[PDB]
């Protein structure tokens, strides 16, 4: 017996070889190889396949190879891979990939991902499963950022805060020992993965490293609190010692130094740079030039993504606004001009389809949207195909390629550059089971459920007065991942290791899971997935027109964008 | 009033179907959230006029046309659900694809 | 290009289940007065005692029909059915406790199916 | 000095022989005895009589025998009887039910009812007292559905779930340890009592027990997982050595057996039997005979409840819409027709008027109303008064018979079967004091005040910015009981014995009150509180009509039922 | 706008008022919560416009007539309480057996 | 209608927006939070037209004069901030003394 390959797509989700348009975009991925034994797939129902003696095992106890939570039928599409399989869950970690069920009776099943009596199912059947994103951007402004980030399938927070102070608000940084501790402990009530960035600045080592030892997970520097060599070095050098990662905005207004400046400070070590295109700041009007050197990992913030019609107005705007600019003084005309650049954004569309800038991340709430990290990527990689095409390196129609590119610089990349990608970033076996599910319709837009340690945390869902999840409203909701002390076991609190070493969170009483930030030391460039490209950015001072191998980069703005107003209520 | 806590969230549609109506008067053509906001509306508002589930489901099939809305929104509308007080209490309509 | 959000491009063919895997037609009759649906993945001799059917033939085999799908018994309906072969280890445990252990002990499987009253132990 | 009938009523809410419409419908309960002393009532407020030396004793510290709270007044409706009492609470539990106020001066005060300095009041006065419902079953979706369950005066509910997951979308079930933990620890946010189910599946005992070690309360056996033989006998096998009880929805498919089958699996162990009507799902059509057997404790879901001119419609649909039933297959048209009845629906309302299904319950949010089950419990004591008449065994014109029957459905009888009867389910000395006032224009549709382990943890209140409380918008809302650490004390986690003796709450730092499940294996039908009915329960295989004592059981459906259109917004 | 949280729960009687002045223009008798929504909403209004606790006395006990709402519903409202800012600053108005 | 987070909240402008123009037209000078609502949420539904962040910067300084808000008010409100989403995407507009 055949089954024609509508129902079957229709039934299990596609197979090798269907398409599935992402959203409203233009692109279409496309399955690479999927792990099933097609007559055996998994699925759970009355009458389904997921039953006692059938495909669910009833001899073995929990500890025998039997999993916490199977989500059958996935198509995941991670920089690992575009392919359709069964992801099995144990313990709050991914322990398989492949294919689930009873080999009592059922070829193929990986040995590990036994449904047994212990085991909960998820049905992923004609979803798309990633990873959950990774935003290394965060200032800590507003609580309700969480469930904005949550909403678009974030579940990682690195950046620093104290709430809406202006530090905090100019600046991803909650400075000092005290402050530290205080959003560490906050932190047991956030339902996400949080990081916490410390000030890096000063001239001494102490007054750094002592945040480092005081629970920081990194360090930002800002040129708010002064981007001066100095402070660069210090920083550059606590970090070394530390194993942490350091983010920069630089001296915006070379007051120090240019960027050569920046980078003799720097002098070769490991550095994550931040909205490395400058509108989001950094030495005018080059910044961008630092994501050619292979030591840095370049990020940009979502505002300037991508190059659309009304980007420029609504920066020039935004920054005269934010920095109290008047019109009358041409000292603020000419400053404004030197930042919001159109030669320059229209080339950070093209650096990111090329492969030099690494990451994607939001800025959220100092200049950047919370929820909207992965809704821009994929604008980005959509107007990208529109504008230059199918990549060169793409097959057989699809857009694989670049969609593993893209996917990268929100998920692995980051927690690449942080530290952190031995727990997180990727649907790989052994790391911790954060994982959004999205209906292709509505991929990259609104997350259908956000799984956070293989809970459950926020999902898309109606009345809870209903007889049944699904009647209106349908909204994004906190769930029971969230509540409670389930909190705790679901999320995880990122530090420094000597602060892990010093026994900070039984000093604070964290009940968060703690992961160790390490090897942020001994990357680079070439360690960014799929985003590896080092090159000679030269940007013109008198025209601010950016060449890489001697080609002016170069695109036109858009009047409008997929994943926008079919979607949005406001 | 004693509101119980699905009587706060439905006022929520309601003010969204407003919001969607004032845009199509405009001459919008409406997107997803505005098209499922003024079925869900109009079933829960039927409920309170009296209508059977049978009528509702009829006529849920007939309140926007795909001259009403954006390019692709029909097609994201496979079925729309709604629970609202009947004469008889609450009961559950749904709608298949509302808009064809 | 009308732009359906998330569409599929089902690439061509048709996909082949429980392929190389032996199969076999047997009648199989309600004899009950109320109806039965039988799941594809059910060790098809540990079926509701008032199927008949040969029983021998449904021991180490399930309804060749695609996975997570039913076959529909109406009160007093005989019809014929495919089986194929159960993969892994061939072996069933629970469901009926005909089996507990591998498919191979036909003799054993068929004595605890004589006992109990499943229809059709020839 | 007499007091006229009428104003005596207005004033302290009323006395012997009095009777007071519950809400809207034609019901009416009568004062069967008063515990007052006419003329020593006590009562609260600015020259009242609770005041010091006068009905509130300045003499005595807390422990000698003084309250903590004392309720004036309350017209008590419970399965032990409609009566006018004060009520005294200390510790969280209910110790007096009799006369409250000082033995310096006043008659008739029970002898632990002191008010005293320690003792807060609640005037109920006017309002209908009731046992909080036990709703036993319950999905764990989504986390939103405590506080719909709350407003219709629900304070325990029992179920299994990790939320929105397809698994616990179809059955009340937390698989296995690892879930179970988490789910405890998410209930430790959650302001009502909790019990969480396992998984009644496996063909070893082992996969099942585990859970029961675990911390699960019970266990749920749901075809989607395989109700099948052996499932059905392990679980009943744990369930008969860990003292839990065992729910089952049976094969509805007759897959491996049909009803009878069943029974000869379960083997006359004790058993509660879910949504026993069959709409819930059950063995086609005749799942209902479980109703008639002496070791069946049977329930039903609410969506059925009662039998209306929308129900069938309604419920084709939701099942057609819920199994992806396509209505051109012609077995997809069978199963629904063979599943969705009016003949089985109808008699259904009659069963519970004969005291044959003893309990109702919601079925939350997989094919039921998590707020309605108190709601449709006397929506179908006024159907079958205005379809049968005044039950037999009625008196002096009122409908106690009836509504102790009734209210029985969803306090005392779930109470008995879960086996958490020495702990909640009804108003009585030593129980804890989950309490429900109504004012009677209100009853059943929305609760007053919810008081949790004697704090108010729910209340139906105004504008917290006005000057009193009762200003607009009068909504139900958290109270303190659900603050803080607060929450801990004023509700109980129900776990398994065997739990309990091996640590698990200190294991997992629960710090919720731990009840302890017990006394589940040696009860029978003849336990449920006036609804002991057994009787051999025919079901036509041909029509579908149900037959008790060779007389067939039909009744109309209504095109109108009361506590609805009067009373809610949508 | 500087919402503080009055404000913004008042919203909710204001937008129930509406869904409930749609439903009466409908020719639908109103029901305990829609009455309810309608008078308070009409008494802060009155705040707003100026009037005073004695007017809004007055008129609150005129703004629905029994043949407007389902039976019972009369007398299921004793009063009704609102606070609003006045010129001279919030102040609580109750309306006695606003529908006689 | 999947709402997401600040979907939910700008539902409340609008209704505010509402409630202040029907207070408009029953003939008041408007108030503060009034006149924010009111420009606001013009802001957005003139995003939803698909006006670009230019054309609302100069509409937004026109929706309300002097005469319509209380004495103080124009002082008061010295720029109005909204993001909508735009046909091409989500944008901040900012209208500078929107009241002058
Ligand atoms: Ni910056
Ligand atoms: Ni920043
Ligand atoms: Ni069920
Ligand atoms: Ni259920
Ligand atoms: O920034
Ligand atoms: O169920």
């Amino acid at each position: 017996m055949k089954i024609n390959r509508q129902q079957y797509a229709e039934s299990y989700g596609p197979t090798v070889g269907d398409q599935v348009r992402l959203a409203d975009t233009d692109l279409w991925i496309e399955v690479e190889k999927d792990y099933t034994t097609y007559g055996d797939e998994a699925n759970f129902g009355g009458g389904k396949v997921l039953r006692e003696g059938m495909g669910e095992n009833g001899t073995y106890t929990r500890t025998e190879n039997v999993l916490d939570l199977l989500l059958t039928n996935a198509l995941i599409l991670d920089y690992t891979g575009i392919y359709k399989a069964d992801i099995g869950v144990k313990d709050g970690y991914i322990v398989g990939i492949g294919k689930g069920g009873n080999p009592d009776i059922m070829d193929g099943v990986t040995p590990n991902m036994i449904v047994g009596t212990a085991t909960e199912v998820i049905a992923a059947e004609g979803k798309i499963v990633t990873a959950g994103g990774i935003d290394t951007h965060v200032h800590f402004i507003n609580p309700d950022q969480v469930d904005v980030a949550l909403a678009n399938g974030i579940t990682t927070l690195f950046g620093g805060g104290t709430g809406p102070a202006e530090g905090s608000k100019a600046t991803t940084v909650t400075p000092g020992p005290w402050n530290i501790e205080k959003m560490l402990k906050s932190t047991e009530g956030l339902p996400i993965n949080v990081g916490i960035l410390g000030k890096g600045h000063g001239s001494s080592i102490a007054p750094i490293m002592e945040q480092i030892d005081a629970g920081a997970a990194g360090l930002k520097i800002h040129e708010d609190w002064g981007a001066t060599p100095a402070s660069i070095d210090r920083s550059l050098t606590v970090a070394d010692e530390a194993d942490v990662q350091v983010a920069i905005h630089s001296d915006t207004l070379n007051e120090a130094g240019f960027l050569e400046d920046t980078l003799r400070a720097i002098n070769g070590r490991v550095i994550h740079s931040f909205h490395v295109e400058g509108a989001g700041g950094g030495h005018a009007p080059d910044i961008m030039a630092m994501a050619g050197h292979p030591n840095v990992l370049p990020s940009s913030t979502n505002p300037t993504r991508p190059f659309t019609v009304n980007t420029i107005d609504e920066h020039l705007d935004m920054l005269m606004v934010c920095h109290h600019l008047k019109q009358n003084i041409p000292e603020d005309v000419a400053f404004a001009d030197s930042r919001i650049r159109p030669e320059t954004i229209a080339a950070e569309d093209i650096l990111h389809d090329l492969g030099i800038i690494s990451m994607m991340s939001t800025d959220a709430l100092a200049m950047g949207r919370a929820g909207e990290m992965v809704l821009r990527t994929w604008q980005t990689a959509d107007k990208m195909k529109k504008q230059r095409g199918p990549l060169a390196e793409e097959k057989n129609g699809s857009d694989n390629f670049r969609a593993k590119r893209y996917v990268s610089k929100y998920t692995i990349n980051p927690a690449i550059a942080q530290g952190i990608a031995h727990e997180v970033g990727s649907i790989e076996e052994g790391k911790f089971a954060d994982l959004v599910l999205w209906e292709p319709k509505f991929f990259g837009v609104k997350a259908d459920r956000v799984i956070k340690g293989g809970i459950i945390a926020y999902a898309q869902i109606g009345d809870p007065s209903a007889s049944i999840p699904t009647p209106q409203p349908v909204m994004g909701r906190r769930m029971y991942g969230t509540v409670g002390d389930l909190i705790h076991d679901t999320n995880i609190t990122f530090m420094s290791k000597s602060s892990i070493q010093q026994g900070v969170p039984a000093k604070l009483g964290l009940k968060r899971r703690i992961g160790t930030v390490k090897n942020c030391r001994n990357i680079g460039k070439k360690d960014m997935k799929w985003n590896d490209v080092t090159t000679d950015i030269d940007i013109n001072p008198e025209t601010y027109e950016v060449k890489v191998d001697g080609e002016v980069l170069t695109c036109e703005p858009v009047k409008e964008l997929p994943m926008a107003q079919r979607y949005f209520l406001f | 009033m004693h509101l119980n806590p699905a009587e706060k969230e439905k006022l929520q549609i309601f003010l969204a179907s407003e919001l969607a109506l004032k845009r199509k008067a405009r001459g919008l053509k409406l997107n997803y959230p505005e098209a499922v906001a003024i079925i869900t509306s109009f079933i829960m508002e039927g409920a309170r006029d009296g209508k059977t589930v049978a009528m509702l489901m009829e006529e849920g099939k007939h309140v926007l046309t795909r001259d009403d809305v954006m390019e692709g929104v029909p097609e994201m509308i496979d079925d729309i659900q709604a629970e609202a007080t009947f004469p008889d209490g609450t009961k559950l309509v749904t709608v298949h694809n509302p808009i064809s | 290009n009308y732009i359906v959000p998330g569409e599929y491009r089902v690439a061509e063919g048709e996909i082949e289940i429980n392929a190389g895997r032996e199969k076999t037609t047997i009648r199989v009759s309600n004899t009950g007065d109320r109806p039965i649906q039988v799941g594809s993945h059910i060790h098809f001799v540990e079926v509701n005692k008032e199927l008949l059917f040969d029983r021998a033939e449904g021991i180490g085999r399930r309804l060749n029909i695609p996975s997570g799908t039913a076959a529909r018994f109406e009160p007093g309906e005989e019809m014929e059915v495919e089986l194929t072969e159960l993969g892994g280890n061939r072996e069933v445990f629970g469901i009926s406790d005909l089996t507990n252990g591998s498919v191979d002990n036909k003799e054993l499987i068929l004595q605890r199916a004589k006992e109990l009253g499943y229809k059709g132990v020839e």
